[PDB]
């Protein structure tokens, strides 16, 4: 019997079939109302007031939440429930009344037969072929810094960050403003989304990129938009990620990805560190930035110390790891053992969940 | 606790054992075969050694192949934490790359480290 596997993303839900090597269903986590989800909502933007049932990771909507799960069963897999194994993802440090709630949800509405919750992060390194490591892992709507030894979290050394990719698309969106464009609408902040992903990347020195691009115009680039016109991108190119590093670009007090990895692995006992730093794996759909593993190995070293090798590790296929990795861990031989069953609830309750 | 019938197999005297992943399970590799590698397959060794006192230690590699699949790979990584975890984590584990593999890894096999080409289909 295969099991389903559901990312639940602030962005995307990504789901499919455990024992496939890619999520098979891949739409937007979002309610319209004028109810609509996913991009059936996308379409309709005008009638329709648009809601977000995760933000930053984290469930706020419990009852379109129930929706987009619906969604995800019925009009995207054609799969009855209450005949298949399900496996959920959920953000590092998720409230612990919240996994309770998702549990009691799948067992009530959807009456799956077992279930099981695990950890993004986790469920990245080991489809990188690892047991120890930290993951950067930047989605659509948070980032986090996650160290990992033998198997497990460390979650006094766990980091989070106010930044991802939703900030870094509102951001391009201003400054072509300020180039002259008139972007503006939420249907176009769709199309500068599309721009951010094909056009960006990340400067291995910033100061001196900005000297270089205006030296020439050889930086300028072209971009045909839905209606047929034409636009030139020039330095937005690389100042849009940059507030990845700097987020100061953004208004925010925040520290960069960078210095949040380093403090992240500094919270780590000693003897470990090397291990950590040794193996910095990426993750997620705003780690897919052109020059991202040579720019972060670049400041980590300048902070770390020197008798630390810096290692960072960028997958080519790391915008869906989560999900690769929960297809894994729950096609192995001994899952039949790891989830919680129908049974284990109708005695114990939603609180099973934890010690599971 | 989480168990499987080469779990109950696994460290109970000294010596050393090598399984192969092969389609999101765990398969013991003939023992005469100890020491030859498919490029394209992962595999998971346990080593167990007797000390002065009596008491036994573990060291856990798991060994990945140039060409082994995702799904390979990343299945030798949780085997390695489910058997660590059976042995109530007293097992230190080890990364081997093929070509990179440590010193004390490559001091398991007398006659060296061998290498064939293929292995077993991937699970994907
Ligand atoms: N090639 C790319 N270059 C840069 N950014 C990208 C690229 N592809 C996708 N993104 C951005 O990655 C983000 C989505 O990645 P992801 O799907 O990992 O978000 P999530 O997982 O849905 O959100 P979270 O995991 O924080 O809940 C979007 O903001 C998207 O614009
Ligand atoms: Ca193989
Ligand atoms: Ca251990
Ligand atoms: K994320
Ligand atoms: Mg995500």
């Amino acid at each position: 019997v295969q099991a389903l596997v559901v990312d639940n993303g602030s962005g995307n839900v990504k789901a499919g079939v455990a024992g496939d090597d890619a999520p098979r269903s891949v739409f937007p986590s979002i309610v319209g109302r004028p109810a609509f989800v996913g991009d059936e909502a996308q379409t309709k933007r005008g009638i329709l007031t648009l809601k977000y049932p995760i933000e930053q990771g984290i469930v706020t909507n419990w009852d379109d939440m129930e929706k987009i799960w619906h969604h995800t069963f019925y009009n995207e897999l054609r799969a009855a429930p209450e005949e298949h194994p399900v496996l959920l993802t959920e953000a590092p440090l998720n409230p612990k009344g919240n996994r309770e709630r998702m549990t009691q949800i799948m067992f009530e509405s959807f009456n799956v037969p077992a279930m099981y919750v695990a950890i993004q992060a986790v469920l990245s390194l080991y489809s990188s072929g690892r047991t120890t490591g930290i993951v950067l892992d930047s989605g659509d709507g948070v980032s986090h810094t996650v160290p990992i030894y033998e198997g497990y979290a460390l979650p006094h050394a766990i980091m989070r960050l106010d930044l991802a990719g939703r900030d870094l698309t509102e951001y391009l969106m201003k400054i072509l403003h300020e180039r002259g464009y008139g972007f503006s609408t939420s249907a176009e902040k769709e199309i500068v989304r599309d721009i951010k992903e094909k056009l960006c990347y990340i400067a291995l020195n910033f100061d001196e990129e900005m000297k270089t691009s205006e030296q020439s115009s050889d930086i300028e680039k072209s971009y045909e938009l839905p209606d047929g016109n034409i636009i030139t991108v020039g330095n937005e190119r690389f100042r849009c990620p940059e507030a990845l590093f700097q987020p100061s670009f953004l208004g925010k007090e925040a520290a960069g990805i960078h210095t949040t990895t380093f403090n992240s692995i500094k919270k780590c006992d000693v003897d470990i560190r090397k291990d950590l730093y040794g193996n910095i794996v990426l993750s997620g759909g705003t780690t897919m930035y052109e020059g991202i593993g040579e720019r972060l190995t670049r400041d980590i070293t300048t902070l770390a110390p020197s008798t630390m090798k810096i290692k960072v590790v960028a997958p080519p296929e790391r915008k869906y790891s989560v999900w690769i990795g929960g297809s894994i861990l729950s096609s192995l031989s001994t899952f039949q053992q790891m989830w919680i069953t129908k049974e284990e609830y109708d005695e114990s309750g939603p609180s099973i969940v934890h010690r599971k | 606790v989480v168990e499987h019938p080469e779990f109950l197999k696994a460290g109970k005297e000294p010596g050393l054992q090598i399984w192969r992943v092969e389609k999101f399970d765990l398969v013991p590799v003939p023992p005469n075969l100890y020491g030859d590698f498919f490029t394209g397959d992962a595999y998971v060794i346990l080593k167990t050694v007797q000390l002065r006192n009596g008491n036994l230690q573990y060291d856990l590699h798991y060994w990945l192949g140039n060409e082994c699949s995702q799904d390979e790979s990343g299945a030798a990584a949780i085997f390695t934490v489910q058997l660590d975890d059976y042995l109530n984590g007293r097992a230190v584990q080890h990364r081997e790359v093929q070509g990179f593999e440590s010193s004390t890894f490559s001091g398991y096999f007398k006659s060296g480290l061998k290498y064939k080409k293929g292995g077993v289909a991937s699970g994907f």
